DNA sequence: CGATCGTC
RNA sequence: AGACG
């Protein structure tokens, strides 16, 4: 469904995040936490954003047209 | 290969079954006191063996986090209402000519989930966010 | 994800919702009301399948 | 008008009763050999121990809206540590030639035990009270 | 479909003036300020500032109801001291605090690297 | 929907208690409010 | 007939709750149909409000008839109606 | 019924509810939308054709204006669609539907209304946003919460109607109940829960903030009172302020427990001349209660004055914890370790007490009592020690809370909790159980398949040792869910029963009313009594009183 | 002793002793009789039915019996002096008071008395929380209670489920 | 049974006594028993207690049973309320039930009842018997769409 | 509604600003009531709070498993690890002020779900529309403008006030009322409207 | 320099870590609101949509729109559009951004922040350039497109302030402490066994001695001394949170004096 | 021959 | 019928 853009908590921008995300888990191996920290999402309401993010938009292009 | 078998009431009546397969069932001869009282053994003259006492729940309770740390109205409670809670139904919804449809616009999986979630689909199909919540007196609104 | 098990009649989603009888063909014993002279009856509801 | 009593108590108990920042005092006057006295005191801006030697005063004077201090130029009748102000609420007669006083200091208790202010404390939503050393 | 919108939070609306004196009728050289399109930024800035001025009696401010963004601020001074003129000190001795707080910051930014 | 391709009708001594066979059988929590309580079951 | 003369008269002296609305309504209704006021007024606009001062002054020309039981009445004048409450 | 005693009506509406802190205890919230779609029929005469003009030039869209005017005739001119409709020239005599204005009286009613406090009129206020808002004190004779309930509101279309609702069905007088001759509306939830913490002889506030909950108080006599300390911090006590909202004149007493005139537990209560004397402030003074402030109030200073006083309380009282905050977190359930060893060994000795008779019973040395079995005194005694170990165990719990946990709080205000729930949350749930026994054998000699036959052992027949915190196990988990499964049926049965009751009472006494001769008759004028209630008195206007002359020793009544 | 009676006689005294401030340090400027006799007159002025026959009188009567046993109880001579401290002026006001209120207490000709008892048995019958009894812990405790029992009483049910009989 | 009992120096003290409860009624034949306190025999049986000793016995016993029921509960309504509803069954002579077979039966108005139950058959033998509507009551009234004899509508307004 | 049965609505919005907020500058997306606790005894809504806070910290998923040895010491053992008062109390200072709450707040992520049937949706208001056909009273429903029903259990409570007319009103003006002729002699439904 | 004072612990392009000394509590929230709600910045406030043979809704893409945080630096040589003396808009209040993309590639396409074209003219100030902070170097991901699937739309990018909506936020989050220790007892600490040792110590004690056991309570003390961390978004440089915050909040004391003299 | 309330 | 308090 796409990263939102801003955490709704407190707006800090995180749609310039999952790309990155994504590749920290898969290529660098990484771990959640360490590569949320990295990101430098250090409070846990930005947290969540990006770690329980369901991008559901990656299925919906699965669809034709 | 016979490890697992079909049983109905009629013939629960004349089986015993352990409730954990080693927490009922390993040898005998301290605990912590957070973990829950379980009783013991007495009855050691089993024949089956529960799959996974969670089991004993269906879709709507599957959803519930700790389910066993409620008072049993409000897990019937919320049984009721997460049927009446919004987020992607189906993948398709931009395909369907269907009388009404609520989508949320970001769904998120929940950070507290059952083992039973990853059949339910939830974490695929969520139906809520996790919101930033605080139990508090503020403007009194 | 869609999981089936409904039907598509004139393009509604059909669920059949299972229907709770009691068994047949079972032998139950019951005991009687107070004023009723017959103390105790044995039941079958006997069927063919 | 002026003071209506003046003494020096000796405190023998100091109770924290379900309390953090109150403590209910028992004392009895070291010159007066039947006086006695119990109050509500606030411990964090005014602490007492035991066996403390405190000057109790009850006076009525240093009616409308109250002016912040402003030591601009003001002088109140304060030689004192603690000042309390409070409404009389029972007068009560503990036998013959012996009356207790009752006070509250907006829910800060007062009794006072003795005889020889009679005419001094009467019914009033008047009343100071002023404690030193 | 019954939100007002968003702009009348800062945005005073044809007859609305922003500051309205209003004498009080329970005190002496006391009166009651209503500030429309405005919170607890300035309610609670003003209100802390007032105190600290020895000639003022009583200071208090209200937000009435969260949905509209006034409030009320009674203000009581000495005799000889015009509550207005309590308010406008107040507002002054804020933006020298405010003015010396920018400075400050500058010339400390300005000291700092990364 | 998972939920209501699991659903249960009774029509029609006890049948909207919670019998103690049900275990393992259909759900001990889910059930509708007033109306049909415990004449509607889930799996 | 049937009525009870004025001596004698067994109802209770002070007006009922609901012969106070009622009255009040009834002239709060004449009040806002152009009916004449029967008191002064202090800048009083509404009928309600100028029917409470007409009452509280008691210059409401209206009469109660209250059935006993049997169907006999007691006539009471507005004015004569004590108005505690 | 659905024609003729009841049907659906012209000038009515309806929404979600919410609460609202800052509205009069009389008031309700009206939607601007709904504002302008319900009217009112008022006549132009010279003291309102200005402001009806004005209202008809504003139009059906902007708020203060009105939809239709009529005249002589009878003929509806059309605001939003007529062609003068901004070209109208008004006439005396001539009715314009204006819209619904603020301080109108409305009939304001929730579902099901089997009381006349459940149906009131209010004094409309118009706010934005979908929702009806009403005071939380107004909620209980309603019987109304937030979670998504729905209120009706009608509009009167006559003076006369109008004045019904305003003398006779208007909040403030509906306060005192004739039901059970106490109040019907009190101090509830935040405001409940804050009055307590204001009250504590601890709590003492400042002049920044003193001055602010003066202010507050909209009826403030603008006299700042006296500091209870003069010391180093003119310091006010929490009662001080709060006794600002408290009228002059008030005088209320009352005695607790250890309550004696110097109250060493801030216990009881005591106000005078309208100043808190002592005693913390909970629901005894500030609920629905028959002796409390709110009772007092109604009847010495007048409805108008005590609807006055629920806001003036809720405003300080609402201030004040706000900006000291409340909370309730899982630690508040979490009784100490020591706590938890006398819990768990508690149970433990229950269990052998159980188990003893048991052995007591299969040993055939037990004797029942005369008038019942020997298996119902055994099932008798086994329940009574169970519920025994759960009572123990709770008030174990309880004694270890500090004042500063949350729950115990609730409780000690009375806003929330009860011991019960301390004891299931953090101590042991209990005993489960259907038809009054405990869990039957539902399966041959069994309570579950994990069961052995014939085990009366408290963990067979549905006793939950485990309190909500620890966690239930899965028997105990559909034990607890067997009870609770039962609880939900009655629910259901209670609500269909009760009400067909209601319809029938009501029904049969209809007709009943105090006649001119203070006689209780029906519509045939048959007598049911001859003085009502026997004394011909109005329950509203009675109160609990203690006849000094019935008790005491013959020694004390001579003295 | 505590039963439900029209006029709060404690909060009247209560309200003369703050309104005339009460000193009881001063005697009394009272009578045997001023009290005596007022007292007693305030009885014959407390009105519920105004008509002048005996059927009427006595009917007056006995709905005002209850109260005066309250006001007699509270108003004694040893009591006005003793414990209350009144004086003339304020003891003259709280017989005024009394009177005035009682007759603000008095049932309004009107009052649909009939709908409001159903209602206000009605309501908590609504309220009432479990058809189980707390007697469900003791097996010789069991007796229909509850939504049951007011059915069984409402219908007048010739076959109740507890049938009981209590002997003394 | 724990009993409320004057002392012999004038205050009243808790005297507890043995008191026998039983299942089933026989009211008639228990209290000639000798060795109990015929005045003080009970049963939650009103309608055999209105039987053996009375309307007015029966009247008293019907609140007592009314009074329990909100008590019991934890709920307390005022006297005169459970008073009224009692008076009303008691009135008749005998015990009227608050059904379609007690006062939906009586010498009422056939629209009041007909509002009630038995709607149709009540408006039947209301037209074959001939009965004459007082529509002096509430829901007579109420139908006939005029301002009923309840507070308001109780007194006539004139000038 | 919280996974909890916990269902209750929006009472207010506020800004960032007159928030509650956290040291760290959190602030809370939604606050609820602490009465909704004691009563309700929801215990694992305290728990999910617990864990799910953890959870978002370190990264990982939360086990909210039922029959588990998963324990709320367990969960604060980790949390308090993570820098944060074991029972999950948080130093919170008020939005209005800058000042700390003397009170420390439960705050955390929490599963929270959107209902169906919201404000706009169930708002209606009727002041007079369209009468059915046989019974000339107002329709039924929000899509048809209809009238709110007056039952008559709404009925009898304005008997109980004693408000003859409001009664007479709700009845007849507002609904009903019809202008019928009868005969003196036979008094029925006989009489011919030959108006004008 | 007189009264306030600041000190600067930790600065970077994105985050302020300093000391508020000589300063009133009441100033340091009025200061604190005023960087989160009254800031004014420039976010996109109406996109119109050519083509959208997207997965998403074209008010979902929209929203997402106003939430790409924009070049700020000269906002105040900008007017609002409501004081604008145009029809609509123009160049004097407001930015004008473009957005075309089509999925070419078989491969998922992913429209970015970059993607946005300025189109009106700037007359030469630093306003309306979408943040970019990702290394890569395309900041936000608007969203993604499969093949046939085409997104035309026009961007009217406008001044205003958070209070009006969230999008206008120039800041973040906002760290707030004051008091590190409860020396003024501001703070009541739930327990079980031990305050001190149930709840942690925060960073900001280095910065100020211990209460010392021993000591009575400081009754008369006040709150001075607040440690602030203010985080940027981008839309706007940090020093510039803090300045214009300064600035905003003198501007409406500013406003209420001016009002004085109107009466 | 009865069988809670409102609503789609 | 279906959903809600
Ligand atoms: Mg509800
Ligand atoms: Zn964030
Ligand atoms: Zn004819
Ligand atoms: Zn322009």
């Amino acid at each position: 469904m796409i990263v939102p853009v801003r955490c709704f908590s407190c707006g800090k921008v995180v749609g310039d995040k999952w790309e990155s995300y994504l590749n920290l888990l898969q290529e660098d191996e990484l771990d959640e936490g360490t590569a949320l920290s990295r990101l430098g999402l250090k409070r846990y309401c930005c947290r969540r954003m990006i770690l329980t993010h369901v991008d559901l938009i990656e299925k919906f292009l699965r669809y034709n047209p | 290969e016979g490890l697992v078998e079909y049983i109905d009431a009629e013939e629960e009546e004349s089986i015993l079954i352990a409730m954990q397969p080693e927490d009922l069932e390993p040898a005998e001869a301290d605990v912590d006191p957070a973990k829950r009282i379980r009783v013991s053994h007495h009855a050691t003259t089993f024949t089956h063996c529960e799959i996974h006492p969670s089991m004993i729940l269906g879709v709507a309770a599957s959803i519930i986090p700790f389910p066993d740390h409620n008072q049993s109205p409000r897990n019937t409670y919320q049984s009721a209402m997460g049927k009446q809670a919004m987020g992607v139904f189906l993948t398709n919804y931009n395909v369907r000519m269907d009388t009404m449809a609520n989508i949320l616009y970001y769904p998120q999986k929940p950070l507290g989930t059952t083992r039973a979630m990853e059949y339910l689909k939830f974490r695929e199909l969520p139906a809520g966010q996790n919101a930033i919540v605080a139990i508090a007196c503020y403007s009194g609104y | 994800f869609d999981m089936g098990g409904y039907f598509i009649i004139n393009g509604s989603e059909k669920v059949l919702i299972a229907q709770e009888r009691s068994a047949g063909n079972i032998v139950q014993v019951f005991k009687k009301a107070a004023p009723s002279p017959i103390s105790h009856v044995a039941e079958i509801r006997s069927a063919l399948e | 008008s002026n003071t209506l009593f003046d003494d020096i108590f000796q405190v023998s108990e100091v109770d924290p009763g379900r309390y953090n920042k109150v403590c209910r005092i028992e004392a009895a006057s070291t010159t007066q050999d039947q006086c006695k006295l119990t109050l509500d005191i606030n411990v964090e801006l005014f602490p007492v121990a035991a066996q403390d030697s405190l000057t109790v005063t009850i006076a009525s004077s240093l009616t409308r809206s109250w002016r912040p201090p402003q030591a601009g130029d003001r002088s109140l009748a304060d030689d004192y540590d603690y000042v309390m102000y409070g409404t009389a609420y029972k007068f009560e007669e503990v036998s013959k030639d012996l009356i207790a006083v009752y006070y509250s200091f907006g829910g800060l208790l007062m009794r006072l035990e003795g005889n020889y202010r009679n005419l001094n404390n009467l019914k009033q939503e008047n009343a100071y009270l002023l404690i030193r050393r | 479909m019954n939100a007002p919108d968003r702009f009348e939070l800062f945005l005073l609306g044809e007859g609305e003036s922003k500051l309205k004196i209003d004498p009080d009728t329970k005190a002496p050289n006391a009166v009651v300020i209503t500030f429309e399109k405005e919170d607890h930024t300035l309610g609670n800035l003003i209100r802390a500032e007032l105190l600290n001025d020895r000639k003022v009696l009583f200071a208090a401010y209200k937000v009435e109801h969260p949905f509209f963004a006034r409030f009320k601020l009674r203000i009581q001074t000495t005799e000889g001291y015009d509550p207005k003129d309590a308010l406008k000190n107040a507002c002054n001795s804020i933006i020298n605090k405010l003015g010396a707080l920018k400075t400050n910051f500058e010339t400390e930014w300005n000291l700092q690297t990364l | 929907t998972l939920s209501h391709l699991r659903r249960t009708n009774t029509p029609i001594a006890k049948p909207r208690q919670l019998h103690n066979t049900h275990w393992g059988l259909v759900c001990p929590a889910e059930t509708p409010e007033g109306q049909a309580c415990g004449l509607v079951k889930n799996l | 007939e049937k009525a009870i003369p004025k001596d004698q008269r067994a109802t209770t002296p002070y007006m009922t709750k609901y012969e106070r609305a009622r009255i009040l309504g009834t002239r709060a209704l004449q009040i806002s149909m152009n009916a004449p006021v029967f008191v002064d007024l202090e800048g009083e606009t509404d009928p309600l409000r100028i029917a409470m001062k007409e009452l509280a002054e008691k210059k409401i020309p209206l009469v109660i008839r209250r059935y006993l039981p049997d169907g006999s009445f007691e006539d009471w004048s507005v004015e004569e109606l004590i108005v505690d409450l | 019924r659905g024609n003729l005693m009841g049907k659906r009506v012209d000038f009515s509406a309806r929404t979600v509810i919410s609460g609202d802190p800052n509205l009069e205890l009389d008031q309700v919230g009206v939607p601007k939308s709904i504002a302008k779609t319900l009217t009112y029929p008022e006549v132009v005469t010279p003291y309102n054709i200005d402001r009806l003009t004005q209202l008809v030039r504003n139009g059906p869209n902007e708020h203060p204006g009105a939809k239709y005017v009529i005249r002589d005739s009878g003929d509806r001119i059309d605001l939003r669609y007529s062609k003068r409709a901004g070209d109208i020239q008004l006439q005396y005599g001539w009715k314009v539907e204006r819209h619904i204005m603020d301080n109108d009286p409305v009939l304001f009613n929730r579902q099901p209304s089997l009381h006349k406090m459940s149906m009131m009129a209010h004094r409309v206020k118009v706010i934005p946003y979908s929702t009806f808002r009403l005071n939380l004190s107004v909620t209980s004779p309603y019987n109304a919460d937030f979670d998504g309930d729905e209120m009706n509101l009608h509009v009167p279309q006559s003076e006369e109607t109008r004045a019904e609702l305003s003398q006779l069905c208007a909040v403030p007088l509906q306060i005192v109940s004739p039901q059970s001759n106490k109040p019907c509306m009190g101090i509830v939830q935040d405001t409940l829960c804050g009055i307590r913490k204001l009250t504590l002889r601890d709590t003492f506030i400042e002049l920044d903030q003193v001055l602010n909950m003066l202010y507050w108080v909209p009826d403030w006599d603008g006299v700042i009172p006296t500091p209870a300390i003069i010391k180093p911090k003119p310091l006010w006590s929490g009662k001080q302020i709060l006794s600002v909202a408290i009228p002059n004149g008030i005088h209320l007493q009352r005695f607790d427990e250890g309550t004696t005139l110097l109250s060493p537990k801030d216990n009881g209560m005591l106000i005078i001349d309208g100043q808190i004397i002592f005693g913390v402030v909970e629901k005894k003074t500030v609920g629905s209660s028959n002796g409390g402030l709110i009772h007092v109030v109604t009847r010495e200073k007048g409805p108008q004055v005590c609807a006055k006083l629920f806001g003036n309380i809720q405003k300080v009282v609402n201030f004040w914890l706000l900006h000291n905050g409340f909370s309730t977190g899982i630690g508040d359930t979490i009784a100490d370790g020591p706590t938890m060893r006398e819990i768990t060994e508690t149970i433990a000795e229950a269990k052998k007490k159980v188990l003893d008779v048991t052995k007591e019973a299969q040993a055939n040395l037990l004797t029942a009592k005369h008038g019942m079995t020997l298996r119902e005194s055994f099932e008798d005694n086994v329940v009574r020690f169970l519920n025994e170990a759960r009572d123990k165990a709770g008030r174990l719990a309880e004694v270890n809370l500090k004042d500063l946990n949350n729950v115990k709080q609730m409780v000690m205000a009375g806003s929330k909790g009860s011991f019960i729930n301390i004891a299931q949350m953090s101590a042991c749930v209990g005993q489960q159980s259907v038809e009054g026994k405990r869990i039957a054998f539902g399966f041959v000699d069994r309570t579950l398949p994990h069961f052995s036959k014939d085990d009366y052992s408290p963990e067979s027949k549905g006793f939950v040792e485990n309190s909500y915190l620890r966690g239930l196990t899965p028997q105990e988990f559909f034990f607890h869910a067997m009870g609770g499964r039962e609880g939900l049926i009655d629910t259901a049965v209670k609500t269909a029963e009760t009400g067909y009751i209601q319809r029938r009472l009501v029904k049969a006494l209809e007709d009943i009313m105090v006649h001119y001769d203070n006689t209780t008759r029906n519509s045939l004028g048959n007598v049911i009594q001859f003085i009502y209630g026997e004394d011909g008195m109005d329950a509203a206007h009675i109160e609990k009183q203690s006849l000094d002359t019935i008790g005491g020793s013959d020694a004390a009544f001579e003295k | 002793a505590n039963w439900p009676l029209p006029v709060n006689i404690r909060r009247i005294i209560q309200n003369a002793q703050q309104t005339f401030h009460i000193d009881h340090t001063k005697p009394s400027d009272l009578t045997i009789k001023d009290i005596v006799l007022g007292v007693k007159d305030l009885q014959e002025n407390l009105l519920v039915l105004r008509g002048k026959n005996e059927i009427i009188q006595n009917a007056q009567r006995d709905a005002v019996t209850l109260f005066c046993c309250l006001l007699r109880s509270r108003l004694a001579t040893r009591r006005v002096l003793q414990e209350y401290r009144l004086t003339k002026q304020a003891f003259d006001w709280v017989l005024s008071n009394i009177e005035a209120q009682f007759l603000r207490s008095v049932v309004h000709p009107g009052e649909m008395v009939g709908v409001l008892a159903a209602q206000s048995i009605g309501e908590p019958a609504t309220q009432m929380t479990l058809n189980t009894f707390h007697f469900a812990g003791v097996a010789s405790k069991k007796v229909t209670s509850g939504v049951p029992r007011l059915k069984e009483i409402l219908n007048v049910a010739k076959n109740m489920k507890t049938p009981s009989l209590t002997v003394y | 049974y724990d009993r409320k009992v004057p002392s012999p120096t004038g205050e009243y003290v808790k005297e507890p006594e043995w008191v026998l409860e039983t299942d089933g009624v026989n009211l008639s034949e228990v209290m000639t028993v000798p060795g109990i306190d015929p005045t003080r025999i009970y049963t939650n049986s009103f309608i055999d207690i209105m039987e053996v000793l009375g309307i007015e016995a029966g009247r008293a016993a019907l609140y007592k049973e009314v009074y329990n029921v909100i008590a019991s509960d934890g709920s307390y309504v005022n006297y005169r309320h459970m008073a009224l509803l009692v008076d009303v069954m008691t009135t008749q002579g005998g015990l009227t039930s608050v059904t379609r077979h007690g006062f939906n039966r009586s010498n009422t108005g056939a629209l009041m009842r007909c509002s009630f139950e038995e709607t149709v058959e009540i408006l039947f033998e209301a037209g074959a018997s001939a009965e004459l509507d007082d529509c002096r009551g509430v829901s007579e009234n109420v139908i006939l769409g005029q301002m009923a004899p309840i507070g308001t509508g109780a007194f006539d307004v004139m000038i | 509604a919280s996974r909890h049965g916990q269902k209750g609505t929006i009472g207010i919005t506020y800004r960032r600003e007159d928030m509650p907020f956290t040291a760290e500058g959190i602030v809370p997306d939604l606050i609820i009531n602490p009465h909704a606790i004691p009563s309700r005894m929801t215990v694992a809504h305290l728990i999910e709070c617990l864990l799910s806070k953890v959870a978002a910290l370190s990264g990982n998923e939360g086990d909210a498993s039922p029959f588990t040895d998963i324990t709320v010491e367990g969960i604060s053992k980790l949390l308090r690890e993570h820098g944060y008062q074991s029972r999950g109390f948080e130093v919170m200072y008020n939005g209005h002020t800058g000042k700390k709450l003397m009170a420390q707040i439960f705050f955390g992520p929490t599963y929270y779900q959107r209902l169906r049937h919201m404000v706009d949706d169930k708002i209606h208001a009727r002041a007079r529309g369209p009468m059915q056909v046989l019974t000339r009273q107002p329709v039924e429903g929000r899509s048809r403008d209809g009238g709110l029903r007056f039952g008559e259990m709404e009925r009898d409570c304005m008997i109980a006030h004693g408000a003859a007319s409001f009664l007479k009103e709700r009845l007849m003006e507002a609904s009903d009322a019809f202008r019928v002729h009868i005969c003196g002699i036979c008094g029925l439904m006989t009489v011919i409207a030959k108006l004008n | 320099e007189e009264g306030p004072q600041v000190k600067i612990r930790e600065a970077s392009k994105d985050n302020v870590d300093f000391i508020l000394s000589n300063v009133d509590l009441a100033m340091a929230n009025s200061l604190r609101r005023v960087m989160i709600a009254e800031i004014p910045t420039l976010a996109i406030d109406s996109v119109e949509v050519e083509t959208n043979t997207t997965v998403l809704a074209d008010e979902f893409i929209a929203h997402r729109l106003g939430l790409i945080p924009l070049q700020s630096m000269d906002i105040e040589q900008l007017e609002y559009s409501r004081d604008c003396f145009c029809e609509d808009h123009c160049d004097k209040c407001s930015v004008v951004l473009t957005l075309q993309a089509f999925g070419e590639s078989e491969s998922t396409t992913n429209v970015y922040s970059k993607d946005l074209v300025i189109v009106s003219n700037l007359m030469g100030r630093n306003i309306g350039h979408p943040i970019i902070q990702d290394k890569e170097g395309n900041g936000v991901l608007i969203c993604k497109l499969r093949k046939g699937q085409e997104l035309k739309l026009t961007c009217v990018a406008k001044k205003g302030i958070a209070k009006e909506h969230a999008k206008w936020g120039p800041a973040a989050a906002i760290e707030f402490e004051y008091d590190p220790w409860n020396k003024l007892k501001h703070t009541d600490y739930w327990y079980e066994q031990d305050s001190a040792k149930e709840w942690p110590q925060s960073k900001n004690c280095e910065y100020e001695d211990p209460p010392n056991e021993g000591d009575p309570f400081d009754y008369k003390a006040q709150a001075d001394t607040f440690y602030m961390n203010v985080e940027s978004v981008g839309s706007i440089p940090v020093d510039q949170v803090v300045v214009r915050g300064i600035d905003t909040l003198q501007k409406k004391v500013a406003s209420i004096l001016l009002a004085l003299t109107q009466m």
